[PDB]
């Protein structure tokens, strides 16, 4: 039939650091902070699921 | 003389059948149980056996004797004597008109195993040729009483047995439930990892096979160790007991995620995705796509015993067929992603000559499952920086932009889902693969060739968090090039992503917020 | 003697044929002495078989032996009229002789005698009458017999008790004002007596009869109940005849309906549960009803079929059964009463899932099922929502989508008693149900996924004062959830509700009151 | 089948508008109606002779 996507049971990765002030850091704030959402894991695409139901005759 | 003494000894049995009866009725135990006796050995001699198959008041008087009875010898005996005459289909319709069934299946309830074998064995031919026979045995409560007898030892009796819950079992709910309340996949199982006699296992396959279609059974088989029983056959000389097992094992396939120890399991299928047979290799396919679904310590094993040479020899061999190629591929997906071997997998694909087939079933006449997990597996491939090249002289890159667009156009113009897939999920699937393939330079300006930017940019206003991602992802690897950076703030994501920045999500905001730098950064 | 005996036949019947004339003159004597004498004559060629026809083949003959057995005051000679009568009743020639001679209101007279042998002899030749020859009963009834034999089941010959039994059978068969008589004859406790008493499988037997065609009865079932019939057929449930256990089953399955308030059920309870598994299922059928009825408001029972593991067996039925409506209805009912009002139904709840009943349970939902099925069905499932653990599953299985299915064209008819029930308890079932099932997450989505509030709100635009406390339980349930709340008023909630929050149901209000009340937060 | 019967004030006084002993659905009882569908060889009539004269001519006959 159709497949099903399937969350991916994470071993915990998430970790993305809030906006600082002092503007003259903002800059090298994103490029951590970019590094994680490339790595994050719970970005599509997923594994799936195909679910076969064959009994024969 | 042998056509001269059977309506001899026929007639002669006319002669005698009507007093027999009348001695069964009687109230001395002990005349009974002689007469049965008589009437038991009667039924040898097929002139007699005749006379008893139409003799609807001998027949209900050997059953109600039957189930009635005490001595362990009438009770053989009329159990014989219906087994007997279960041979002819008069002797069928006769025993089942006389209510032989429940009798029957009480039977099967008995500590004589001589009454069992019989009893099962009638039971089984009346399952096999008389009309109704099935429903009936339902009712008469037979599946608790057949599964209990699976604590039998006698290979011969245990096959016919299983056929008989078997027969049941074939597209009947209430039975397939019953003999799951029963214990029946623990019995199976049992039986599938203990005996020998082919016949016998072949049967009891195609019983889980029955089972595991089933919402209920399935889990059950699982956790009764299933996967693994049902794996030491796929050696076996029996292509029958082979393909069953294949199928039974896809079925199961979905509800064994969690499963541990199936390295041999995971291994003998890997080894049969080199067969020659289609149904094999199908199902061989099929069954690693599942396992290897989000379970980590499956996908490593896979990987350790050849598997990705052997699926992408595999979708190699298959060209067209998309019932081997979907599965094939996804699994390559499962592999090339989400575990410690992911990266290895990744130049295995390559290093195996994959990644040419697999740009090739991005088209026609490939159907939209099978794109939607070539496109997935391509994005994994992508995060191999050894695979950019390689990737892009193939021509992927112009054609996932194609695939975009087209699906994208079919977003809009149902503004004003194919084959199961909803192109929507070929636009955040295609953009996602250019995201992370715009990660080499020279690829980042193919893309950007391709005049992508402004199409990018509307997909900033998708309502769809994860295309939102993968738009302002792959604007971000873009716009890392100044050029780029302002072709791309010329398009009017100035305006999209500084709103995209109060996000829900993490990586959208952050992406988000990157190109709006990325843009003014001088 | 091949032909020594058919030559003194013939013999001896022409010799009586030439001496019936003189006995009958004699019979119709007035020196009864003479008569007396006639009498003991007649008995005594009455014995041999061929003297006997010669009796039957005379009108006046047997009209004579008759008078004299009815009006004599010998008992000796009471003993042989009516032994005499008693020969010939086993002839068609002869039943229908005394029955022309007015045999039988002189019977049933001789049902009054003290003396044991005429007894015997008249209760006999009745019981041939009334089987084999047409017109006895009415003659017997009209005679006033039912009377006369009731009296006499204080007697404690087995054999003749069992005769006298079957009589009443025979008479009280579909025909109401005899057992009436029956019943004002203080049949019902005489009955049960025997039953409890005895150990004669045949007066077993036919007593449980004479009781099974005593249970159709709206006046003798309660008496029966009360005379303690329940246990007593309960007794009987694992005799080896079969014919003795099927009766008392149906028997004690037309009583059932009576017995839900009786004490002492315990033992029966026990065996019924035990014969579900039996591999009749007429017998299951008949447990399956019986446990149905008496599990029917008394927690105490209902506590007492659970301990015996009655969940199980009851499951089980209901997958035997399959489309076997006739099996699942009782069978369900059963299920559902023992799935709440008592300490136990926790437990229940559970294990009708843990048995995987469950599916089937939830697939009677679906057709061919019929409404009187479906009814029971739904009320099943409203319990089973009880349970937490069964929240999931239930989903799972599809039971949310069919029941507002149900829901839906049951409503539409409440506007515009199909196969017996009335659509009205359809709505304040499936509603009911949803309200439970409501209960869960996932299910409220799946619920509301399907556009009910336009159905649910307009319910309380209903009178039936149940339909109503159940849609305000939904809401109550479905508001507790902002993006509902709001659509909820967003069809005229507040509305009715206000009203509703007057109404006399402590119910109905406190749903109204928290529907409202979330509903603007 | 017979049917046979046996500000946050709002969030406790509601515990018990579930938990209602005498409320729906209720047990119920089905009435069934099922209501089914001498030998003697002794020719000793001597007695006859010593009875009455009005028996002479049966005692002539059976001895």
């Amino acid at each position: 039939v159709t497949r099903n996507d399937v969350a991916p049971t994470l071993m915990s990765v998430p970790q993305y650091r809030p906006r600082p002030a002092n503007p003259d850091e903002i800059g090298n704030f994103i490029d951590e902070n970019l590094k994680a959402a490339d790595s994050d894991p719970t970005a599509p695409p997923y594994d799936s699921l195909l679910v076969f139901d064959y009994e024969g005759s | 003389v042998n056509l001269i003494n059977y309506q001899d000894d026929a007639e002669l049995a006319t002669r005698a059948i009507p007093e027999l009866t009348k001695l069964l009725n009687d109230e001395d135990q002990v005349v009974v149980n002689k007469a049965a006796v008589m009437v038991h050995q009667l039924s040898k001699k097929e002139a007699s056996r005749h006379a008893i198959m139409r003799s609807p008041q001998m027949v209900s008087a050997i059953v109600r004797t039957m189930q009635n009875t005490n001595d362990v010898e009438t009770a053989r005996c009329t159990a014989g004597t219906l087994h007997n005459l279960s041979h002819h289909r008069e002797g069928l319709l006769a025993i089942f008109k006389s209510g032989g069934i429940p009798a029957l299946v009480k039977m099967l309830g008995s500590p004589v195993d001589s009454v069992l074998f019989y009893a099962i064995t009638t039971l089984h031919n009346l399952l096999l040729h008389q009309e109704g026979a099935k429903m009936a045995v339902r009712l008469a409560g037979g599946l608790q009483k057949m599964v209990a007898l699976l604590n039998k030892t006698n290979v011969k009796f245990l096959a016919i047995t299983t056929d008989c819950l078997q027969i049941l079992a074939y597209g009947n709910q209430e039975s397939k439930l019953i003999i799951l309340a029963s214990g029946g996949p623990q019995a199976l199982v049992n039986i599938m990892r203990t005996y020998t006699y082919e016949k016998l296992l072949w049967t009891t396959s195609r019983v889980l096979k029955v089972l595991s279609v089933c919402s209920s059974n399935k889990p059950a088989i699982v956790e009764a160790g299933g996967m693994q029983a049902l794996g030491l056959h796929l050696t076996d000389p029996s292509q029958r007991l082979v393909q069953n097992c294949l199928w039974t094992l896809r079925n199961l396939s979905d509800a064994a995620t969690k499963q541990e120890g199936m390295e041999g399991l995971l291994g003998t299928l890997v080894q049969l995705l080199g067969s020659d047979d289609i149904n094999v290799v199908t199902c061989a396919a099929g069954i690693l796509s599942n396992l290897t679904c989000n379970n980590y310590k499956n996908k490593m094993m896979v990987c350790q015993v050849g598997g990705i040479e052997a699926l992408v020899r595999t979708v190699l061999r298959a060209g067209d067929r998309e019932d081997i190629t979907e599965p094939a591929i996804c699994a390559l997906r499962h592999l090339t992603s989400r575990h410690q071997e992911a990266e290895m997998a990744q130049n295995a694909v390559r290093l195996h000559y994959g990644l040419p087939v697999v740009v090739k079933l991005l088209h026609p006449p490939s159907h939209w499952p099978l794109i939607k997990a070539t496109v997935g597996l391509i994005r994994n491939l992508a995060l191999c920086p050894a695979n950019h090249a390689p990737l892009r002289e193939q021509g992927a890159i112009p054609r996932l932009v194609q695939l975009l667009v087209r699906a994208h156009q079919d977003t809009q113009r149902r503004t004003s889902f194919v084959e199961g897939v909803r192109m929507e999920e070929i636009v955040e699937g295609c953009t996602g693969a250019l995201h992370i393939l715009a990660r080499d330079v020279h690829n980042r300006i193919v893309i950007r060739g391709l005049n992508t930017i402004p199409l990018f940019v509307q997909l900033l206003y998708s309502p769809i968090e994860n295309i939102q991602r993968v738009a302002a992802g792959v604007l971000c690897e873009l716009a890392q090039d100044k050029e780029a950076a302002e072709a791309i703030e010329a398009e009017g994501a100035t305006a999209p992503l500084t709103e995209l920045l109060h996000s829900r999500n993490e990586g959208v905001a952050t992406y988000a917020a990157a190109v709006l730098f990325r843009m003014s950064e001088d």
